[PDB]
RNA sequence: AAGGUAAGUAU
RNA sequence: UUGGAACGAUACAGAGAAGAUUAGCAUGGCCCCUGCGCAAGGAUGACA
């Protein structure tokens, strides 16, 4: 691209986004107050609010990596020496590691498959994905030792996980995050939510 | 000296002349020089392409669906004998 | 050197041994894929406007909004800054008289 | 074609069977006899 | 038998010992919020921890007194032109026989849209007695051509 | 309900057919004692047409402690436990000689 | 607006309705400077290609074109018109106003859905087709 | 989402007079669309049955 | 991209070290050659996408098209047709005014299942052919990882 | 009961509806058996006219479970599916006629029935030919009690009137319809 | 009738086409078709096209 | 004032 | 005989529903099993 067309695009570039963040903050101001829009407009300035939050994000998040932890070090040794202290008071033991003979093992593995199949409880056409966690969560369910296997697998091993999508519950008066996991994380989470 | 064609090129090969030959089938079907095809019906399948001929004649129906087992079986063995 | 073909029962160079495993096989009904791909290509028409037809009709929008082009601004479809067509009004009583006042009009 | 001037004494209307239609009376010019 | 906080319908539930081992199950509840992309007005409280802490039983009975009853209210529909000699043993069908076919065959954006309408068809029907009225809907009336 | 929760956390047949160049083969008939077949709970669906259905097994055989018994545990199965009690009494009422009733 | 074919005098309409056989003709009428014609324009811009296989979309400038003004009453700032095998087709889009679109609409998917259903009924012989979508409500809440 | 509020609050929608106007409002708007889906004119006196 | 980078650079800097432990190619031609195909596959992988025809929306469908029949169709019509469960599950009684089942959804209802009226004195059992299992690929993860 | 769990049946069809919910009712204990009513007649009623089961069950003293083999060496060179369709057919030609049936179950003199089974033993196209004699016997009356031409009967209905499948139709005002 | 010789000329001809090996050399597929008279390019036909033209050729010839 | 036009062949 | 209207009138029809519907076999994919061919290769039994 010559350096002339890349500077006027460039411009362009930059107006429309003036532009676009400027009607999206409006019009989510707008909404907010209680004026009264359409569907279709809901729906595009929700996604203009996703995609300014999640620039903003990446914004925080290099700032953290670039600029390192905000907690120095002597605010950390102070929270970490009470919670210390505060355990000691009360006589914790440390949660163990699950047991491979654990006598609950089988019992948290059902509430936490019951959980996972609690998003269909109420009948609906099911796609691909959906049909898919259905189908893994059957699977752990018909053969639990297997999957408590592979729960406690990922525990010990696992410390890479795949990337998980973000939406946004749209309450019209702010965003509520939404994350989708991989299932077969899911019922990892979950266990160990239950555990 | 001679040379070896890998796996999936084996496959390809082998994939090729059964398309080949499957064409070859059906250009001959669909021209009139072979009679079309018959359904391939044994013990369990008699139900389902003999079904309603098999409650007027029902011995007759399975005799000819057994002749057509043998037929196939017959042709499988003369060929190996012939090869052998 | 020299190798016996695995796929044609013929004798072929050795530099061409890779080239020859490669299109010796080649699927036909991909050959077939390939020209019923291009046929669809050809007969494919034009959605959007030419290069021309484009710079034209930017022109004429620009002609008229004044309030994104120019130097002088007029209202929103005016382009600052006799013959009257006659058209049928699409009733069947006054076919005849359109179309001879299409005909009166030609010079 | 696209490109192509019009011929010489054409009705729009005419030649394509086309036919009007009036949602109401308060709209377009009133009919000429 | 539904009066307690801890419903007393919940000791006599048939997965009681299962839930026993479920702890923090207000806290997850209320957490759910962030992993399905519907609002649950009931993040407060499990049924099956806390039991249905209400009853309509009492609001549908003197709903359909209020109404007049099975017969002030089906004078309103067109269930006498069924002919069907009584009430009792009938049965709707919510989905019909073809309609639920189509609900997976590979159907357009507007071939599906125009399809979730056809309840709708159903239900004008069931109330066409009263919905198509000269005292609701004032003004002319056209009649079917045939 | 368990003794430890607190605030915060049927139709059984009395006949039997053992089996074993001759085209008649007489099996014998044998009793049993007594059966006792699991509760089943909710494998009923129409809980009325049941209990109809029931209660003709006991107008055409009054003497079959099965009838009874599944009649009775019908009741309990959905809840109404008084019932059940007034429907095994009547048995024992009808079925004397039969220990499974008054078991 | 810029992007999509466009037809400068009576004829040019007139052929472009004639020449397509298995394909909904769809004409904008109205004035490229227009705001309304602006977003109807986009949105059919948006939607050009995916419709290809079933629809051609032209525009005409009724300024420069005032040739069907009388009859199809092309006076709405924004108008769009399905024609088919050289046949009107009219839409129950529930507006009063059977025989046009003359309102801009925001979603894409709501003209590709139009477009579909007109074509439709169109090839089923029909000269009347019902909208998915009823239009006597903006949906506004 | 009604029975979820009302079995939610229970006693303070009593006090809530705000909250009693909100909700008639908001069953007003839902009977409305589903008088708007029936037919686009408006009924005069559309029936509770 | 920086993992393939890796890899490239490590093979390309072995193929250099065994040249150079025998003291061959001094001047460096091998390492140039190795260098400039080293930047021609970095250049590869930054290469701009090439241009994608969009795919139109198919065209409307009318008329008929032949579709077979067979195992593979009796097996999809098993898992896609009408089961008995879930034929009651669309029947729902008439003027028999049922209690809520599920608290999160009150349009939820199981119908005939369950209840009175359905006719079946015995519980409708499971049809095991609309068992929900993993996809293939699905399978195939599952070998790569226990 | 008394079968184990292998030989336990799984779908059970019931020739009267009557006796649709009685079997639901007293298979209450064994909720994965299917119970199927048929709404064509199977001519299983008609095995009692059979010589070796009308006097064996009037003279029997005592009620009893008696086990028999209606197939008594088919099995041994036809399957179970051509077995049971001539088995059909000559119990619906035994409903249909019993006497001249009875005459074709015995194609000739020397076609004897032994005292270990039921049906006489005869050759594979001795039974083809005793059932195409059987098949024009259950035509012969669809063809005279209906008064219609036996030719007239498509492949498709003769199965049905095999299998006992008949239609009626009083109110053929019912054309409105059309 | 010579409709079915000629089908079934044609289908024996394919058959025969099926069965021919032919050099996958561009250079030695030119030089062929040089020898047998036949032009190179046929309507801007491809490498593939040239190959199939020539097992057509040799087919018939 | 409306959002309440069946469409289709035939003269 | 000669004009109004012709976006009308009348005549016919009016299911203005909803759809590329559905049965069989073969191919193709996968894992065996069986038989024969082809190219090689193992281990082992046998005196005068």
């Amino acid at each position: 691209l010559p350096t002339p067309i890349e500077n006027m695009i460039l411009r362009y570039v930059k107006a429309k986004a003036d532009w676009w963040t400027n009607t999206a903050h409006y019009n989510r101001e707008r909404i907010r107050r209680g004026a009264t829009v359409d569907k279709t407009v809901c729906k595009k300035n929700l996604g203009r609010l996703t995609r300014l939050y999640l620039k903003a994000e990446q914004e925080r998040q290099h700032n953290y990596l670039k600029d390192g932890p905000y907690i120095t070090a002597e605010e950390a040794v102070a929270v970490y020496t009470t919670t210390v202290h505060w355990l000691e008071s009360r006589r914790f033991s440390p949660i163990p590691f699950p047991p491979l003979s654990y006598k609950h093992d089988t019992k948290l593995l059902i509430l936490a498959l019951e959980r996972l199949k609690e998003a269909y409880s109420v009948k609906s056409r099911l796609n691909q994905s959906q049909r898919e966690e259905l189908g893994l969560i059957e699977q752990a369910y018909d053969n639990p030792h297997e999957a408590l296997s592979r729960i406690k697998r990922h525990l010990l091993t696992q410390r890479a996980f795949k990337e998980v999508g973000i939406e946004f519950m749209d309450l019209y008066s702010h965003l509520v995050p939404v994350y989708d996991v991989e299932p077969l994380e899911k019922i990892t989470d979950a266990y160990l939510d239950q555990y | 000296l001679g040379v070896y064609l890998t796996k999936k090129e084996q496959k390809k090969l082998r994939r090729q002349t059964r398309r080949e030959a499957q064409k070859e089938l059906q250009e001959k079907v669909r021209l009139g020089l072979m009679p079309p095809p018959e359904p391939k019906v044994r013990i369990s399948n008699l139900m389902r392409v003999l079904g309603t001929e098999a409650v007027q004649d029902p011995t007759k129906v399975e005799a000819h669906v057994r002749a057509q087992m043998a037929k196939r079986q017959k042709a499988h063995e003369e060929a190996n004998a012939a090869r052998k | 050197e020299y190798l016996v073909s695995p796929i044609t029962g013929e004798k072929i160079p050795a530099s061409k041994m890779q080239e020859h495993m490669r299109i010796g096989l080649l699927d036909p009904r991909w050959l077939e894929q390939r020209d019923r791909s291009i046929r669809e290509k050809q007969s494919d028409d034009e959605v959007y406007a030419p290069g021309l037809d484009i710079e034209s009709s930017l022109k004429q929008l620009a002609e008229r909004r004044t309030d994104i082009f120019g130097v002088e601004e007029t209202a929103i479809g005016k382009k600052i800054g006799p013959e009257e067509k006659v058209t049928w009004d699409g009733h069947s009583g006054s076919m005849a008289r359109t179309q001879q006042a299409a005909q009166a009009n030609i010079t | 074609f696209l490109g192509m001037p019009a011929p010489l004494g054409y009705v729009p209307g005419l030649g394509r069977g086309a036919t009007g239609f009036t949602t109401r009376s308060d709209i377009g010019p009133a009919r000429d006899a | 038998w539904d009066r307690g906080i801890p419903r007393i319908n919940t000791l006599f539930q048939k997965d009681r010992h299962t839930l026993a081992y479920d702890k923090g199950w207000r806290v997850r509840t209320d957490f759910k919020q962030y992993q399905v992309l519907k609002q649950n007005p009931f993040w407060w409280t499990h049924q099956r921890h806390d039991g249905k802490l209400w009853n309509l039983n009492n609001y549908r009975t003197d709903m359909i007194q209020a109404l007049g009853g099975v017969e002030g209210i089906l004078e309103h529909t067109l269930f006498k032109g069924t002919y069907f000699p009584t009430w009792e043993g009938l049965f709707w069908e919510k989905a019909s026989g073809f309609e639920e076919s189509m609900k997976w065959k590979k159907l357009t954006n507007a071939q599906r849209s125009g399809l979730n309408q056809i309840p709708n068809r159903r239900f004008t029907l069931w109330w066409s007695p009263t919905i198509n009225r000269a005292n609701v809907y004032v003004g002319f009336q056209v009649q079917l051509d045939l | 309900v368990d003794p430890r929760q607190t605030q915060f956390g049927r139709n059984t047949l009395m006949d039997m057919r053992l089996s074993q160049q001759t085209v008649v083969d007489p099996k014998g008939y044998l009793t049993d004692l007594n059966s006792m077949i699991p509760t089943h709970g909710g494998d009923i669906n129409d809980i009325k047409k049941a209990r109809l259905l029931l209660k003709s097994v006991r107008e055409t055989n009054p003497h079959h402690p099965p009838a009874w018994i599944a009649s009775a545990r019908l009741e309990e199965v959905t809840g109404k436990l008084q019932v059940a009690r007034n429907l095994i009494m009547k048995g024992t009422e009808m079925c004397p000689k039969s220990e499974d009733v008054w078991l | 607006s810029y992007m999509l074919p466009h037809l400068h005098n009576g004829w040019q309409v007139d052929q472009a309705i004639l020449s397509e056989e298995d394909r909904v003709v769809v004409i904008r009428f109205g004035h490229d400077w227009d705001p309304t014609c602006m977003k109807m324009d986009e949105v059919l811009y948006s939607i050009a290609e995916k419709v290809k296989n079933f629809a051609v979309i032209y525009l005409v400038d009724i300024t420069e074109v005032p040739d069907f003004n009388k009859m199809y009453e092309l006076y709405d700032p924004c108008t769009v018109m399905f024609f088919f095998r050289n046949k009107h087709i009219m839409i129950d889009l529930g507006t009063g106003n059977n025989n046009k679109i003359n309102w801009a609409m925001e979603d894409k998917q709501e003209m590709v859905d139009i477009i579909e259903t007109v074509y439709r009924g169109a090839r089923k012989g029909r000269g009347l087709v019902v909208s998915p979508k009823d239009y006597s409500t903006k949906y506004r809440y | 989402a009604l029975i979820g509020l009302m079995t939610y609050f229970r006693e303070a929608v009593v006090n809530t007079q705000e909250l009693l106007d909100l909700l008639v409002k908001c069953e007003n708007k839902i009977q409305t669309r589903i008088k708007i889906g029936l037919n686009s004119k408006m009924p005069s006196r559309f029936p509770p049955v | 991209l920086r993992r393939k980078a890796a890899r490239l650079v490590a093979a390309k800097c072995t193929l250099a070290a065994r040249v150079d432990s025998f003291h061959e190619s001094t001047e460096g031609k091998v390492g140039y050659e190795l260098k400039d195909e080293i930047e021609r596959k970095f250049d590869k992988w930054q290469e701009p996408p090439p241009v994608k025809q969009v795919k139109p929306l198919p065209a409307p469908l009318d008329g008929q098209r032949k579709k077979r029949g067979g195992r593979r169709y009796r097996k999809m019509k098993e898992r896609l047709g009408l089961t008995e469960i879930r034929k009651q599950a669309n029947r729902m009684s008439f003027g028999e005014i049922e209690e809520d089942a599920y608290q999160e959804d009150l349009g939820f209802s199981l119908g005939h299942l369950g209840k009175s009226g359905s006719g079946r004195v015995r519980q409708t059992q499971v049809n095991e052919a609309t068992k929900a299992r993993i996809s293939k690929t699905l399978q195939r993860t599952l070998q790569k990882q226990s | 009961r008394s079968l184990p769990v292998e030989e336990q049946p799984k779908q059970i069809i019931v020739t009267r509806k009557g006796m649709l919910d009685p079997l639901e009712v007293h298979l209450l204990d064994f909720p994965n058996i299917v119970i199927k009513g048929s709404e064509l007649q199977l001519p299983f009623q008609a095995c009692l006219k059979v010589e070796k089961f009308g006097d064996l069950i009037l003279k029997a003293t005592e009620p009893q479970m008696v086990l028999f083999n209606l197939y008594d060496d088919w099995l041994k060179t036809i399957s179970s599916y051509t077995a049971f369709s001539r088995l059909i057919l000559i119990l619906r030609a035994l409903h249909v006629n019993n006497d001249r049936a009875k005459v074709i179950l015995k194609p000739d003199k020397t076609t004897i029935t032994e005292p270990h089974h039921i049906w006489p033993t005869l050759t594979d196209e001795e039974w083809i030919k005793v059932e195409v004699q059987l098949k024009d016997l259950i035509l012969a009356d669809y063809g005279k009690k209906n008064n219609v031409n036996v030719a007239s009967l498509t492949q498709s209905e003769i199965r049905d009137i095999i299998l006992g499948m008949e239609i009626s139709a009083p109110s053929q005002q019912r054309q409105q319809i059309a | 009738s010579e409709r079915q010789a000629e089908v079934l000329a044609e289908f024996e001809r394919r058959k025969r086409a099926r069965q021919i090996n032919v050099s996958t050399d561009d250079s030695e597929v030119k030089a062929c078709l040089r020898a047998l008279g036949e032009p190179i390019t046929l309507f801007g036909e491809g490498p593939a096209e040239r190959r199939e033209r020539l097992r057509n050729i040799l087919s018939v010839v």
